[PDB]
């Protein structure tokens, strides 16, 4: 049947935590010194199958491993979505204030 | 206070829509157009009644002969335009009907948009606008400044409803 | 957003155009978005970026100067928006920056 | 043959044609039927025109499912921007339907001829003895079309800006133009509502003021009209009991006596009026905008403490926020 | 039944066009059960209003509020930043008496669909076949009478 | 070589670069030293819209089409490594570049055919033990083919995939399973299929040239109806070089 | 849930407002049966009106 | 319903320790903040990055944290990204960058306290306002 | 199977018995496409008449 | 199947009527296929013919 697949997107982990699969890059100013360096890191750098292989991001600095640690607890992840990850979409979804 | 009256109805209504409305601007700037255009006419059709330039001392108060050529004006328009005037009775009748007749059209409409009996929507258009999603016209775009009318305005236009529109309930379209 | 690890030259906006970067109807290569009317625009602080089709996707992907990059800030945050009695910005635009471009 | 050419001159310039194609005509007539014939054609069956240049076909005639009230000549793309777009610089018809050819086609020729048509409004006075200055009258109406379908345009840097031809593509004109411009608040704008709500004022003022005032020649079962016989020498009513009736309306000073300088007024308030809408369109064409009071009375602690001001900052938010949905890439809107 | 009726904004006279001919059977269709009230609940119990339409409004947004008033739940336009979606929330709906009676609905669609209709007030059953409905409101002879007289006076 | 402004308006930008009739060479490839294709191109020339067969499934062809958009139709500053196999083949694999340009082509009865002619993703394949690019050495494999609306395109009426309306708001008390397919937006996201054959090398100079062939879906409107069979024929250029 | 007022109906109100509220047909409008209207039923009253 | 000083005490440093303004710094900061900030950060928002604005709490999660007037006068004197991984006062106005941003010229420690104290007290007042944009305009 | 005479056509028969065929917008009685009628198309005929 | 078409009663320009306006696809409908020759044929496997 048909369904809007971001409304249903809103009902698992992504919608109550950042999905490091899906959610746009801007979500990382939410939690201390996360955005600029690691948001680019984490979204660049592809899917992840379980929150943790963020840490397995080749180059992380000693201190960049021990940030990641403390905030995954506000991460999560689920199946890539293309109507969220085309476009570039992660980068700039369109919204700004 | 009256311009958001203005943008209100807009929003609201759909005025600008409305056939009575429509009516009432044909008269009014039909109306401003007879105005200038009967003056221009006169005053560039006149007689010489004097020896200055300045044409508006040589007007006599007391009636007698007609203040400029009628017959002049007649042959003008009916070689710019094809139509033209030939009765000042008439054309000054004329005169009063055009302007009063619009802002009674005007009223009539608003008459109905005290009962929100609007000329908002045409059926046959959100019809096909439902089911095909590529159908456009100058009028599905109107609507959707209404609907932004509407939502961002209502909050501090009705104070009495309360309205809190979360932010994400708010009508945007991309980057704006 | 290049520098948010974006690319530039294969982003689609929403109506799948070029959220960046398009080609002009006589194929250059140009600014995305509603500023595709102003491909005819030529200045010193965007020029070196141009190449002979038009903007270059290299030197927009690692020649792009600081100088340019606060050019172009400076320049945003001035267009020549504002008001009678000189409000900068556009007529939804909130009293602060008294301004008026000459 | 006194000489063709001659002749020729002779002819065209006659006052003994029906209809005065004068010198100026000689431009008009081509121009005008141009642009009347692409017109009647585009408006009932041109198809869809992707106006803002992002590929979003927005249909405007008859025939693809518009009525009169909503159809409209769409204006060319916006990819075109102010580029000349001349049927001879598309690939096919199909390319030229598609970017809003017509429109251009349309806009010029009106606009080339409407002036034309007011350099005849000259020629036709200057060959008939009578004064000039009615075409200055007829210069205010022009320099709004010509505000309206090329200044506002080449202002904004594209002719898809320009005021589409039809009725609800006006209104969204309007609608727009005000969000971003805040029109209601410009003095301009103003003085142009002073001009066409007087006009029809004065319009009615005069009008019934001289019916009413009619000396009576007519049977009380005969139409009031027939007192009056095209070429008369003497006038047709009572300038005197006129004026003798308004003067005690308001008081007498307040009140004119001298047809002329009535008449003066009659066309000057309107035509003076409409020259700054004009203007205002003219000028809020390179971004100079109403007045923008939006959160000037604060409080003492520092509150916004809102006016009407505000409200009608609401109503524009909403405009901005959802015209050209698809359109806007980034956070301001500089186009 | 005719009770609950009344309290349905497709019976108020301020709704409707000045062209939108014909009975108001036309618009949202002949009238045939009341499928019930609609209570909303969302993940916590916590019971949820729907905020009403005013008449003003030709379309209105759907908005959740607890009895304080405070917005718990709605259906957001952009989703890229909602916080109160049918979803998040765990938004349900439930109805008492009447066709729907001792019936509840979880699935969001279902959940949406119902808080859509509830901003009409009382949720009924209508039948768009027979006059062909198209579903857009239109006036009661109330509203008519009054539109002629005030214009004729 | 030209400026830019030796170029402006004459629509010579939206034309992939050519070769001479002289380079008709061939390349070496040492197998042992990593390349990269330092700019790929691609020029479309036709587009042909599969018909659909009616009811009557009689078999259908490609027809062509006129190009009602202008010319935005090339693909250029495609870059990617052209690694180099066991089996002694060439694949090449796209990294970034302007790999994609909406077009839009009318047809017969006058209908407006809008595709996103791309080739996002490439993976082309070549011969297996190919110690050197000669003409016509054919390069095959597959792409993919994104929404040509992305996400945040509403349609007339207000209604969206991530944004904008849930349903047909001009119509509050409508049946709303005959509307379903026109309020609920779907995302597409298929594969294409190209093959870019050689026609003129340049072992020099590293640069080779020849005609492609690619086929894919038109734009299916957020999934409002079926999508159209494209096929798109015209020609390529390619910059080869060690890195 | 379908009377009159649903149906378009401006005449028929009029009609009852006053007494008139059955039809020779057997229904009445408050949805009694086996009542007996008389002359004086819709049918009626619009009969006299058109002699 | 007015500026008492009350509202005009902010916090000075990390350690809670806290400042209070006059209304003549304020005022004063108010006009400093038009002349070198409204260009680009009208309303506590940000124009040429609308992901980042002067919200106190967005302030209190930068890194290192600029809620307080300390932080603030660093960040004008040496700007850093949101998690202060890298200096960014060549793109961005600041006293080591005036020969770049003039009008940090005239700016003396003195106006840059105001500055900051300024973008610690509007939020105070405006509430809401001050971080969003239109939407609360 | 959906041929002139099936859609009650009664003029589009006649123009074409003595040579037009086709269209300004590219189809064609016979059903070819890429055609090129030229002005004489139905189109062109329909148009010089009004004239 | 255009030669199939041509051997169906409902293209015979003598059947109709006076007042059944419109094109003959407001009658039976616009063809969209041949569904074949049908053959016919009884329990002992002789062929019959539809009169
Ligand atoms: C082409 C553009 C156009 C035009 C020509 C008009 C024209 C008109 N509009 Mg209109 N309108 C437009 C666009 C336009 N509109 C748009 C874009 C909108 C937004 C949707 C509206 C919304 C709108 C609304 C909502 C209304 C109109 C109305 C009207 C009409 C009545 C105006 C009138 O004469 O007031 C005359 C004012 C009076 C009330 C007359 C009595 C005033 C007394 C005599 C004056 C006393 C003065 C006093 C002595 C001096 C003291 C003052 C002191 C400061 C000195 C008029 C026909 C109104 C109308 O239709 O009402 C019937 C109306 O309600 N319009
Ligand atoms: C209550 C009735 C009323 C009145 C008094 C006004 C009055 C006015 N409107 Mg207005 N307006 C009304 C209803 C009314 N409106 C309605 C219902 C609508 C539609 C919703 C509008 C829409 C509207 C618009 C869109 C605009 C105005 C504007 C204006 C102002 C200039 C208009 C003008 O030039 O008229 C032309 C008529 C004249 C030439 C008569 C002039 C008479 C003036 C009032 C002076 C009177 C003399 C004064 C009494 C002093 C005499 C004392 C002396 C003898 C000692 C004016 C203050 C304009 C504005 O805002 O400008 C600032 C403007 O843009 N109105
Ligand atoms: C004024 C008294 C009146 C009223 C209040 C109603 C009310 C109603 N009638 Mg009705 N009717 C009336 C008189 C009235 N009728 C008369 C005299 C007739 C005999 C012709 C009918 C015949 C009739 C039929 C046959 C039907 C109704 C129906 C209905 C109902 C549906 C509403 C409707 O269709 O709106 C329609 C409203 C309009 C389209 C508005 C008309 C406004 C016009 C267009 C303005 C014209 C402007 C003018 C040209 C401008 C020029 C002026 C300029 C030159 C200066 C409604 C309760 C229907 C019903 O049965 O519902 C089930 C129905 O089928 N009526
Ligand atoms: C005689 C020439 C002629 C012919 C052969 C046709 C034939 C046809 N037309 Mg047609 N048409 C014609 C002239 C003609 N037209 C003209 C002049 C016009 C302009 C008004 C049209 C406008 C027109 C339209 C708009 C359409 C057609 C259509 C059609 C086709 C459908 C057939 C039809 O509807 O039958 C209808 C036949 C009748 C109802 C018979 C009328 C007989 C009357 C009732 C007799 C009157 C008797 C008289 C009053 C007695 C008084 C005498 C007494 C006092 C002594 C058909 C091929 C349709 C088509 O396009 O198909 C898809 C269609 O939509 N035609
Ligand atoms: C292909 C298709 C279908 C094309 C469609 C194109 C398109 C969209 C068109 C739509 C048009 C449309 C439907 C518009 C709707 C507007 C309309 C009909 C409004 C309703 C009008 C109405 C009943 C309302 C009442 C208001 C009212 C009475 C206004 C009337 C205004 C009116 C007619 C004024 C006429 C003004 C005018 C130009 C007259 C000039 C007269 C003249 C030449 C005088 C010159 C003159 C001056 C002198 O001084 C002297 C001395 C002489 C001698 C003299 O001569
Ligand atoms: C009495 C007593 C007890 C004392 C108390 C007095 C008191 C408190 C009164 C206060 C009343 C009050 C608040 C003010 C009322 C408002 C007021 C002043 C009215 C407005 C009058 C005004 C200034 C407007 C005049 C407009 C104006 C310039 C005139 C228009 C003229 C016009 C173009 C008409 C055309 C025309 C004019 C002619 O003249 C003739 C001849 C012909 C032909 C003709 O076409
Ligand atoms: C270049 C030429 C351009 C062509 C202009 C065409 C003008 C239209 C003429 C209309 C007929 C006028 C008429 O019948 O009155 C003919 C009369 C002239 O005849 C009158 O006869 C007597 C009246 O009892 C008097 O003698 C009068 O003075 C006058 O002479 O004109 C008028 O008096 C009324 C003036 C207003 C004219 C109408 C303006 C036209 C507006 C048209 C808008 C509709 C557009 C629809 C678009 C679709
Ligand atoms: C200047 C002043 C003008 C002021 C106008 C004041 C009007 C007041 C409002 C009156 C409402 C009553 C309308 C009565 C008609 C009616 O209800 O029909 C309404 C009709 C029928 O309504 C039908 O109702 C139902 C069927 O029973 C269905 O819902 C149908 O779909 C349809 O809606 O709808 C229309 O066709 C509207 C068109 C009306 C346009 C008027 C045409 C003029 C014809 C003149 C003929 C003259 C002959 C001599
Ligand atoms: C005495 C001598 C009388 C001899 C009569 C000779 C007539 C010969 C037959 C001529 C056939 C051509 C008919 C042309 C009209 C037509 O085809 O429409 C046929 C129309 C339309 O036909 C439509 O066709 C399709 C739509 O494209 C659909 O199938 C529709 O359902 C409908 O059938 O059908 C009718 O409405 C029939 C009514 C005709 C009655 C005539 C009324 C008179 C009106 C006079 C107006 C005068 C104005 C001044
Ligand atoms: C690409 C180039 C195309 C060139 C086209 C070919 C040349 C033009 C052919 C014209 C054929 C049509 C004849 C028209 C007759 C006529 O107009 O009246 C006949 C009168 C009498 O003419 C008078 O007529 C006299 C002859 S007679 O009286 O007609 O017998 C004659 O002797 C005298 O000279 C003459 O002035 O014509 C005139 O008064 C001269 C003015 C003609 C104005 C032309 C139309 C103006 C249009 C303005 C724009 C409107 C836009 C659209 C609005 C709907
Ligand atoms: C910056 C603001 C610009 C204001 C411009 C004002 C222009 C005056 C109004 C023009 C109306 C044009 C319509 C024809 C109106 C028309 O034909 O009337 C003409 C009328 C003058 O007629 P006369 O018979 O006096 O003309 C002869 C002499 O004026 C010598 O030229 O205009 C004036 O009264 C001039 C007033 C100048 C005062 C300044
Ligand atoms: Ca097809
Ligand atoms: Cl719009």
């Amino acid at each position: 049947e048909l369904v809007n697949v971001v409304d249903e997107k809103l009902g698992t982990a992504y919608g109550e935590k950042i999905d490091l699969n899906n959610t746009n890059i801007a979500a990382f100013i939410q939690y201390r010194g996360l955005y600029p360096t690691l948001a680019k890191l984490i979204v660049k750098n592809a899917p992840y199958e379980s929150v943790e292989d963020v840490l397995n991001i080749p180059g992380l600095t000693e201190r960049q491993k021990q940030i990641l640690r403390e905030n995954l607890e506000h991460f999560t992840v689920t199946e890539v979505e293309t109507a969220l990850v085309e476009g570039g979409d992660r980068y700039n979804n369109g919204l700004y204030k | 206070a009256i311009f958001r009256f203005l943008l209100f109805f807009q929003g609201f209504h759909n005025w600008t829509l409305n056939p009575f409305h429509m009516m009432g601007v044909a008269g009014v700037l039909g109306g401003a157009l007879l105005c200038a255009i009967h003056g221009a006419t006169v005053e560039n059709t006149l007689f010489q009644d004097g020896e200055g330039a300045s044409t508006f001392r040589a007007f006599n108060p007391t009636q007698a002969e007609e203040t400029y050529s009628m017959v002049t004006a007649n042959r003008f328009w009916s070689q710019i335009f094809g139509i033209a005037f030939s009765n000042k009775r008439w054309l000054h009748f004329f005169m009063l009907f055009v302007p009063v007749t619009g802002l009674w059209m005007s009223a009539i409409g608003v008459v109905g948009l005290a009962l929100n009996l609007r000329s908002y929507d045409f059926i046959s258009q959100e019809i096909r606008a439902a089911e095909d999603p590529e159908f456009e016209t100058f009028y599905t775009k109107n609507l959707l400044l209404n609907e932004g009318i509407r939502a961002w305005m209502a909050p501090q236009d009705q104070p009495h409803e309360n309205f809190v529109f979360p932010e994400e309930v708010l009508p945007r379209g991309n980057a704006l | 957003d290049q520098k948010l690890g974006a690319n530039v030259g294969s982003a689609q906006g929403p109506t799948g155009l070029g959220k960046y970067l398009m080609r002009s109807p006589t194929g250059e290569i140009i600014f995305g978005g509603e500023t595709m009317r102003f491909w005819d625009f030529r200045g010193p602080w965007l020029e070196p970026l141009r190449g002979p089709n038009g903007l270059d996707l290299n030197k927009i992907k690692n020649d792009i100067q600081p100088w340019q990059e606060r050019r172009a800030a400076e320049y945003m945050t001035h267009a020549p928006l504002g008001s009678l009695n000189s409000v900068g910005g556009v007529a939804t635009e909130i009293n602060s920056v008294n301004f008026v471009s000459p | 043959s006194a000489n063709l050419w001659e002749r020729f001159c002779n002819w065209v310039t006659s006052t003994d044609n029906r209809l005065y194609v004068g010198w100026f005509g000689v431009i008009m007539i081509p121009t005008l039927l141009a642009a009347t014939i692409c017109f009647v054609i585009a408006f009932i069956a041109a198809p869809p025109v992707d106006i803002d240049g992002i590929r979003e076909p927005v249909s405007g005639s008859l025939l693809y499912g518009n009525n009169i009230i909503t159809g409209a000549v769409v204006p060319s793309s916006n990819a075109i921007g102010l580029h000349f777009y001349p049927i001879w610089e598309a690939a096919s018809l199909d390319e030229w339907l598609y970017n809003g050819g017509p429109y251009q086609l349309i806009i010029f020729h009106f606009l080339l001829g409407a002036s034309c048509y007011m350099g005849r409004q000259w020629e036709l006075s200057y060959r008939l003895g009578m004064r000039p200055w009615i075409c200055v009258a007829y210069s205010a109406p022009l320099a709004s079309a010509f505000a309206v379908f090329l200044i506002y345009p080449i202002g904004q840097g594209s002719f898809s800006d320009g005021m589409p031809l039809g009725i609800s593509g006006t209104f969204n004109f309007m609608i727009v133009f005000q969000a971003e411009h805040n029109i209601l608040m410009h003095p301009f704008h103003q003085l142009g509502v002073a001009g066409v709500f007087g006009g029809a004022l004065f319009c009615a003022m005069h009008g019934s003021l001289v019916t009413s005032s009619l000396i009576r020649e007519t049977t009380e079962t005969e139409s009031a009209n027939y007192g009056y016989k095209f070429g008369q020498e003497e006038e047709t009513y009572n300038i005197v009991a006129a004026h003798g009736y308004f003067g005690r309306l308001i008081f007498q000073y307040a009140s004119f006596n001298n047809s002329r300088s009535l008449h003066f007024f009659l066309a000057a308030w309107p035509v003076v009026g409409v020259w700054f809408t004009a203007l205002g369109i003219s000028t809020m064409a390179f971004n100079l905008n109403g007045f923008n009071f939006n959160h000037s009375v604060i409080d003492a602690k520092g509150n916004v403490i809102n006016t009407w001001a505000d409200i009608i900052n609401r109503a524009n938010l909403g405009m901005e926020v959802m015209h050209e949905r698809n359109a806007h890439n980034f956070p301001l809107d500089l186009a | 039944e005719k009770l609950a009726f009344y309290d349905y904004i497709g019976n108020n006279p301020a709704k409707g066009g000045l062209f939108r001919t014909g009975p108001m059977n036309k618009g949202d269709g002949i009238a045939q059960a009341w499928k019930g009230h609609a209570v909303f609940r969302n993940k916590e119990g916590e019971e949820l209003f729907v905020r009403r339409m005013p008449a003003f409004f030709e379309s209105f947004p759907v908005i959740l509020t607890d009895k304080n008033g405070v917005v718990k739940a709605d259906i957001p336009f952009r989703r890229a930043e909602s916080k109160y979606s049918f979803e998040q929330q765990g938004v349900t709906v439930s109805f008492y008496g009447g066709e729907l009676n001792g019936q509840t609905f979880t699935d969001p669609p279902t959940v949406k669909s119902y808080a859509r209709k509830a901003i009409f007030g009382e949720i009924f059953e209508f039948d768009t076949e027979t006059l062909n409905s198209d579903g857009i409101f239109r006036t009661s002879p109330r509203g008519w009478f009054t539109f002629a007289h005030a214009v004729f006076a | 070589t030209l400026t830019y402004d030796d170029i402006v308006g004459t629509g010579l930008a939206n034309k992939c670069p050519t070769l001479d009739d002289t380079a008709r060479g061939a390349y070496p490839i040492d197998s042992s030293q990593t390349y990269r294709i330092a700019r790929l191109c691609l020029q479309p020339t036709t587009f042909l819209v599969k018909e659909e067969p009616k009811n009557k499934r009689q078999e259908a062809e490609f027809v062509p089409t006129k190009l009602v958009t202008r010319e935005t139709t090339s693909l250029d500053q495609i870059q990617g490594e052209l690694k180099v196999n066991s089996d002694g083949s060439l694949t090449f694999v796209e990294e970034d570049g302007i790999d994609f340009q909406p077009v839009t082509v009318q047809m017969a009865g006058g209908e407006r055919i809008p595709l996103l002619f791309t080739v996002k993703n490439l993976v082309a394949s070549t011969q297996p033990n190919v110690t050197s690019i000669t003409t016509s050495t054919d390069f095959k494999g597959e792409f993919n083919v994104p929404s040509y609306r992305t996400a945040n395109f509403l349609d007339p009426k207000g209604r969206g995939l991530a944004s904008g309306y849930d349903s047909a708001i001009a119509l509050p008390q409508a049946k709303e399973e005959e509307l379903a397919r026109a309020n609920v937006k779907r995302f597409s996201l298929t594969k294409g299929q190209i093959s870019l054959n050689v026609a003129k090398v340049d072992g020099r100079t590293g640069e080779i040239a020849g005609t492609f062939e690619s086929e894919q879906l038109s734009d299916d409107d957020m999934g409002a109806h079926e999508p159209h069979e494209v096929k798109i024929q015209g020609v390529f250029y390619a910059s080869i070089e060690p890195a | 849930l379908n009377p009159m007022w649903r149906q378009g109906m401006f005449v028929l109100p009029f009609m009852a407002r006053l007494g008139v509220t059955g039809s020779w047909s057997g229904w009445s409008i408050t949805g009694e049966t086996g009542i007996d209207p008389g002359f004086w039923s819709f049918e009626g009253v619009a009969l006299a009106h058109i002699v | 319903a007015e500026l008492t000083p009350e509202v005009l005490t902010v916090p000075l440093n990390s350690e809670g320790k806290t400042i209070t303004l006059t209304e003549k710094q304020y005022l004063e900061g108010k006009r400093l903040f038009q002349y070198a900030c409204a260009s680009c950060h009208v309303g506590g928002i940000t124009k040429t990055n609308p992901s980042l604005d002067l919200r106190t709490e967005t302030l209190a999660l930068a890194t290192p944290p600029r809620d307080n007037i300390e932080g603030l006068v660093d960040y004008m004197k040496n700007p850093t990204t949101y998690d202060g991984e890298q200096e960014i006062a060549e793109v961005h106005p600041s006293l080591r960058s005036a020969d770049i941003f003039p009008k940090m010229r005239n700016l003396t420690e003195k106006d840059l306290v105001a500055i900051a104290g300024h973008i610690l007290v509007e939020p105070k007042i405006l509430g809401d306002k001050w971080g969003g944009g239109k939407v609360y305009y």
